[PDB]
C-alpha cells in the first residue's frame, strides 16, 4: 500500500527563534507529495537510508517502539513507552525474529484519535529526534494539513544505523532527501507554510 | 565570508586579539565590499 | 572635540568654513551600568573525574563522558603544566571561562605518541581513519600529556587494522587473507622512545550556543535593569541595548531569537524565565 | 633476587615527624612505580601512597593528605616517605610494594617496619 | 570511593574441603581484582590478578572467578597451610581499597 | 589569484577540503571580483 | 630502494634518485606507521593515488 | 669484561622449531644494535639477522625470511632468535655479535652454540 505525504515532514531546522520572516534552509526533509510506505496492523524491518520520517495514527496506543541498527538482535537502539513512562535504552538486547510487546550500551533515558509524528536522522553520530502530537478524527490515512515537528531529544550515540523496525493502527514511513525549503514563520514564531524548492 | 561566525561580538568573546583580528578582517573586507556594491548601485540608479 | 564649531573645522580641514549644514560625527548614548546574567548551576564540574581517571579507554572504543549541569573552570586545565599540549580549534583557550555552552563531551582515550598529531580536524591515518575521526569543522580543545608511568609496563590498548572502509566522524565501531581480528595492541613499555610512549588524550567537543546553555563558566551574576542602555551579557551573548519586557512567546527549547540581520532580537533571562 | 628493605621505623611522639627509607634490589627500580602500604596491629591494611618512576604525579590516601610526602631517588634505588604531624592512629607497620606491571605482586613486598606514635 | 565487601567474615572448615569466598564491589571493577593471603607475622601474599589469572608458585587449587561487581575465590581441596585470612582487592580506581577479610578456621 | 592552479578541478583532485577551501576561496574571491567589475561596466554602458 | 635503503647521504651532499615508469602506490608509504611526520604541500596524501 | 653467551643449541628434526638465547654482560646492551651470525661446518659465515636496540626494525637474511624471528629484552640483557621450519642446511654454529659503534667488533662475539638439523 502507498499514500500521499501531502505536505508533512517539515521540522524546525535549528534552535533559534524567528518571527514573521521567510527563512530559506536546506536539510534532510521529506519531499512534498512523496511516496510513503503504508503498513497496517489487523488480521517488518525497513531501510533507514539517510533519515526516516515516521508517523502513526492511533486509537489505543498500540504502537510503542522502534529498533534502529544494522542487525537489530544482540549486536542497536531500543525505544519503548510502557503506558506511563518512556524508556530509551541502547543496550544490545535479545530480540525475537518477530519482536512484539504483550498486554554494551552508551545511553539510557527514562521519563484513529491521535496523530504522532517523528523524524529520525543520524548525522555525525548524533541521533536527532523531532516530534509533534495532535488530535485527529480519521480512519484512513495521513490527514492532509500542515504542522511542524520540533526537537525534543539529541542522542550522540555514535551507533551506526541502517535498518529499523517498528514495534507493537497504521504507521507510515517516508525517506528524507537533502532538499532546500522556504519556511514561513508566523507572527508567533510557528511554522505555518512551506515550499519545496 | 569565511569567518568562523557572522556575529562580530561572538568572535571577540571567543577569540583572543591575535587570532580574532584575522577573522574580523575577513568580515570587514566582505561587508565593506558589500557597501561598495550597494553605494555603486545607488550612484548609477541615482543618475537614472 | 572642543565644540561643534571645532568639529566642523576638523572635518572641513580648514580654519574657516562656508555657511551650511555639515555632517560631522555620530551621537551615541553611552551605556551606564554593566549586567552579567548566569544560572544557579554553581555545582562544581567533575573535570577531575575525567582528567584524573585511573583507567582510560582504549582508542577504538573511546570513552565518551557527557558534561552538563556544572560550572566549568577551564583555568585549572589551561594553566596546569602537566599537559604536553593544549590545542584549541574553535575558540581561544583563555576565553573558555567567559562563554557558556549547550553541552560538553569529554572523549578520552590513550594513543601512541607518534599519532598525537592525528587527533586533529581534517587529518587521516591509521588512528584517525580507523579508530577515532574528528569532523573538519570540529569545535573544541585537544589536550594530551605523557602517561609513560601511568600506562606503560603493557598490551591492553587496542587499535584497529587492515579490514575496513569507513570512519565517519565520531563513529565508534567496536566489532571484533586467511583471518585477522581487526585489532592489535600497542607495545607500551617504559624503555621505549618518546614517539612510542602512550599518551592520554582528552578532547572537549563543544557544541556552540544554540539552545538554553547548561555549562557556564565561573562568572558572577548581577541584577537586571530595564528601559535603560546597559552592556548586557546573557550566557555569553553580549551586546548593548535597552532591555524591555516583551510580548513574544518563546518555545520551551528556544534560548534566544534573532532578526533578519542575524542580530539578537530577544533573549530569555536564564534566572527568571 | 627481588627484595625491598624498609628502614627508619621507631617510636614518635604525637604531632612529631618521621622519615622512612626503602632500599630496592633485583629489579629496574628506575622504571617501576612505587607504593607504600601500612597495616595496623591485627587490623586491615590500608593503602598509603604511590609514586611513578619519574615522580611527576603523586597520590595519597585521604587520611594522610597534607601530612605525608613520598619521595624517590633512582640514583640510590631508594624510596622514602616523610611523615609530619603524626597521630596515634597512624601507628602501623609500613611496607614497600611495587609491580612488574600494574599490581602489587607478592614478590615485590618488603618485610615492613613498625612505626609507633 | 569504591567499596568492597567480603563474605563470609569468618568460616571454619577441615582439610580437603570446598570453600568459596565472595567479594562484593560497589561498582564495576570490570575484571580487575586481586586476592591476597596473610598469615600473622606475614606480609600480604599474592594469589590472583584480574581475579582469574594464576601467579607463579601459586597452587592450582587457588583460583578465582567473576567480572563486574560479583567475584569469587576458589579452594578445590584444603591444604593445611591454607588456614589464613584472604583479602579481595580492587585496583580499578585509586585509592586502592581492601575488603574486610575472610579468615578460614579449622 | 594566488591559487596554486586556475583549474578548479585540479585543486579538488589534489587537495583535501581542509586545505582546498583556502585555495578555492582565493579563486572565488577574484572571479567574484571579476564579475563585479564586468557587471558594473555593463550597467554604466547600458546607461550610455 | 629509497626509503628503507641501508644508507642515506649526508645532507650537504644530499643524494637524489629519479623515479619513472612505475606504478606508485603511495598508500603503502602513507599508511606505514613508522613515519613520525608526513606533510604534503602541493597535494594531499590521500589524493596521491 | 664484555661476554656474550649463546644457549639453546642442540639437534633438530627437519621441519620443527627451536629457540636460541644469547646473554649479554659488560656493556650497555639496552643501547646497542644486536646481531645473529651463523657459520656452517667448515664453510663461510652467513649473516642472519639484526635487531636495533628498540626493536622498531628487524632485518633478516633471505634464506631465513619468513621462518626466523629475532627478539630482545633489554631488561634481561638477552638476545633471542626463533627458528621455525628448520631445514638441514640451517645446521650451523650460531653467533650473537654486536658493535660498540656500527661494525661487528672482535670483543663483541660470543663462543657460539651448535644447531644441527637432521
Ligand atoms: C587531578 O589531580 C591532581 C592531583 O591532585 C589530587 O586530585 C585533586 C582532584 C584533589 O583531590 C587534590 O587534593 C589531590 O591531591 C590535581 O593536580 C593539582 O592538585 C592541586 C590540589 O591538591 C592543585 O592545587 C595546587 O596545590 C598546591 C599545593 O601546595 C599549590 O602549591 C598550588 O599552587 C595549587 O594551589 C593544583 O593546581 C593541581 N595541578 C597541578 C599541581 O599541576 C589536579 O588539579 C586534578 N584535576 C585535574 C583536572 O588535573
Ligand atoms: C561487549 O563486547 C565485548 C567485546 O569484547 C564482549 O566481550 C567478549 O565477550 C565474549 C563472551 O560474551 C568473550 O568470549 C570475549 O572474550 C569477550 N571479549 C574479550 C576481548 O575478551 C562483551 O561480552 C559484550 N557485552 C555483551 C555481549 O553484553
Ligand atoms: C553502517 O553499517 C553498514 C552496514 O549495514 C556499513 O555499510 C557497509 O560497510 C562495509 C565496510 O567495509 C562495506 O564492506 C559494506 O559493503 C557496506 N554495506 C553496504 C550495503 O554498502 C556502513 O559502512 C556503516 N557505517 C558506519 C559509519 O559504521
Ligand atoms: C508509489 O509508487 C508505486 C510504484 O512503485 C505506485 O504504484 C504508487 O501509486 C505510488 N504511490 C502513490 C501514493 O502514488
Ligand atoms: C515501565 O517500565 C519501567 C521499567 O521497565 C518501570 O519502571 C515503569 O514503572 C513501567 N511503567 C508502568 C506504568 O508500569
Ligand atoms: C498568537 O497567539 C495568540 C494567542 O496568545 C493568538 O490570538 C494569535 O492569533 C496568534 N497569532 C497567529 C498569527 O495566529
Ligand atoms: C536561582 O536562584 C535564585 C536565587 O538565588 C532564584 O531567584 C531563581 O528563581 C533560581 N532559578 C530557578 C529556580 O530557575
Amino acid at each position: 500500500a502507498y499514500t500521499n505525504s501531502f505536505t508533512r515532514g517539515v521540522y524546525y531546522p535549528d534552535k533559534v527563534f524567528r518571527s514573521s520572516v521567510l527563512h530559506s534552509t536546506q536539510d534532510l526533509f521529506l519531499p512534498f507529495f512523496s511516496n510513503v510506505t503504508w503498513f497496517h496492523a489487523i488480521h517488518p524491518v525497513l531501510p533507514f537510508n539517510d533519515g526516516v520520517y515516521f508517523a502513526s495514527t492511533e486509537k489505543s496506543n498500540i504502537i510503542r517502539g522502534w529498533i534502529f541498527g544494522t542487525t537489530l538482535d544482540s549486536k542497536s537502539l531500543l525505544i519503548v513507552n510502557n503506558a506511563t513512562n518512556v524508556v530509551i535504552k541502547v543496550c544490545e538486547f535479545q530480540f525475537c525474529n518477530d519482536p512484539f510487546l504483550g498486554v554494551n550500551c552508551t545511553f539510557e533515558y527514562v521519563s484513529f484519535k491521535n496523530l504522532r509524528e517523528f523524524v529520525f536522522k543520524n548525522i555525525d553520530g548524533y541521533f536527532k529526534i523531532y516530534s509533534k502530537h495532535t488530535p485527529i478524527n480519521l480512519v484512513r490515512d495521513l490527514p492532509q494539513g500542515f504542522s511542524a515537528l520540533e526537537p525534543l531529544v539529541d542522542l550522540p550515540i555514535g551507533i551506526n544505523i541502517t535498518r529499523f523496525q517498528t514495534l507493537l493502527a497504521a504507521y507510515y514511513v517516508g525517506y528524507l532527501q537533502p532538499r532546500t525549503f522556504l519556511l514561513k514563520y508566523n507572527e508567533n514564531g510557528t511554522i505555518t507554510d512551506a515550499v519545496d524548492c | 565570508f569565511g569567518a568562523i561566525s557572522s556575529v562580530l561580538n561572538d568572535i571577540l568573546s571567543r577569540l583572543d586579539p591575535p587570532e580574532a583580528e584575522v577573522q574580523i578582517d575577513r568580515l570587514i573586507t566582505g561587508r565593506l565590499q558589500s557597501l561598495q556594491t550597494y553605494v555603486t548601485q545607488q550612484l548609477i540608479r541615482a543618475a537614472e | 572635540a572642543l565644540d561643534p564649531l571645532s568639529e566642523t573645522k576638523c572635518t572641513l580641514k580648514s580654519f574657516t568654513v562656508e555657511k551650511g549644514i555639515y555632517q560631522t560625527s555620530n551621537f551615541r548614548v553611552q551605556p551606564t551600568e554593566s549586567i552579567v546574567r548566569f544560572p544557579n548551576i554553581t555545582n562544581l564540574c567533575p573535570f577531575g573525574e575525567v582528567f584524573n581517571a585511573t583507567r582510560f579507554a582504549s582508542v577504538y572504543a573511546w570513552n565518551r563522558k557527557r558534561i552538563s549541569n556544572c560550572v566549568a573552570d577551564y583555568s585549572v586545565l589551561y594553566n596546569s603544566a602537566s599537559f604536553s599540549t593544549f590545542k584549541c580549534y574553535g575558540v581561544s583557550p583563555t576565553k573558555l571561562n567567559d562563554l557558556c555552552f549547550t553541552n560538553v563531551y569529554a572523549d578520552s582515550f590513550v594513543i601512541r605518541g607518534d599519532e598525537v598529531r592525528q587527533i586533529a580536524p581534517g587529518q587521516t591515518g591509521k588512528i584517525a581513519d580507523y579508530n577515532y575521526k574528528l569532523p573538519d569543522d570540529f569545535t573544541g580543545c585537544v589536550i594530551a600529556w605523557n602517561s609513560n608511568n601511568l600506562d606503560s609496563k603493557n598490551y591492553n590498548y587496542l587499535y584497529r587494522l587492515f579490514r575496513k572502509s569507513n570512519l565517519k566522524p565520531f563513529e565508534r565501531d567496536i566489532s571484533t587473507f586467511n583471518c585477522y581480528f581487526p585489532l592489535q595492541s600497542y607495545g607500551f613499555q617504559p624503555t621505549n622512545g618518546v614517539g612510542y610512549q602512550p599518551y592520554r588524550v582528552v578532547v572537549l567537543s563543544f557544541e556552540l550556543l544554540h539552545a538554553p546553555a547548561t555549562v557556564c563558566g565561573p562568572k558572577k551574576s548581577t541584577n537586571l535593569v530595564k528601559n535603560k542602555c546597559v552592556n548586557f551579557n546573557f550566557n555569553g551573548l553580549t551586546g548593548t541595548g535597552v532591555l524591555t519586557e516583551s510580548n513574544k512567546k518563546f518555545l520551551p527549547f528556544q534560548q534566544f531569537g534573532r532578526d533578519i540581520a542575524d542580530t539578537t532580537d530577544a533573549v530569555r533571562d536564564p534566572q527568571t524565565l | 633476587q627481588v627484595q625491598l628493605v624498609e628502614s627508619g621505623g621507631g617510636v614518635v611522639q604525637p604531632g612529631r615527624s618521621l622519615r622512612l627509607s626503602c632500599a630496592a634490589s633485583g629489579f629496574t627500580f628506575s622504571s617501576y612505580a612505587m607504593h607504600w602500604v601500612r597495616q595496623a596491629p591485627g587490623k586491615g591494611l590500608e593503602w598509603v601512597a604511590v609514586i611513578p618512576f619519574d615522580g611527576r604525579n603523586k597520590y595519597y590516601a585521604d587520611s594522610v593528605t597534607g601530612r605525608f610526602t613520598i619521595s624517590r631517588d633512582n640514583s640510590k634505588n631508594t624510596l622514602y616517605l616523610q611523615m609530619n604531624s603524626l597521630r596515634a592512629e597512624d601507628t602501623a607497620v609500613y611496607y614497600c610494594a611495587s609491580s612488574s606491571g600494574y599490581l602489587f605482586h607478592s614478590d615485590y613486598w618488603g618485610q615492613g617496619t613498625l612505626v609507633t606514635v | 570511593d569504591i567499596q568492597m565487601t567480603q563474605s563470609p567474615s569468618t568460616l571454619s572448615a577441615s582439610v580437603g574441603d570446598r570453600v568459596t569466598i565472595t567479594c562484593r564491589a560497589s561498582q564495576s571493577i570490570s575484571n580487575w581484582l586481586a586476592w591476597f593471603q596473610q598469615k600473622p607475622g606475614k606480609a600480604p601474599k599474592l594469589l590472583i590478578y584480574e581475579a582469574s589469572s594464576l601467579e607463579s608458585g601459586v597452587p592450582s587449587r587457588f583460583s578465582g572467578s567473576g567480572s563486574g561487581t560479583e567475584f569469587t575465590l576458589t579452594i578445590s581441596s584444603l591444604q593445611p597451610d591454607d588456614f589464613a585470612t584472604y583479602y579481595c582487592q580492587q585496583y580499578n580506581s585509586y585509592p586502592w581499597t581492601f575488603g574486610q577479610g575472610t579468615k578460614v578456621e579449622i
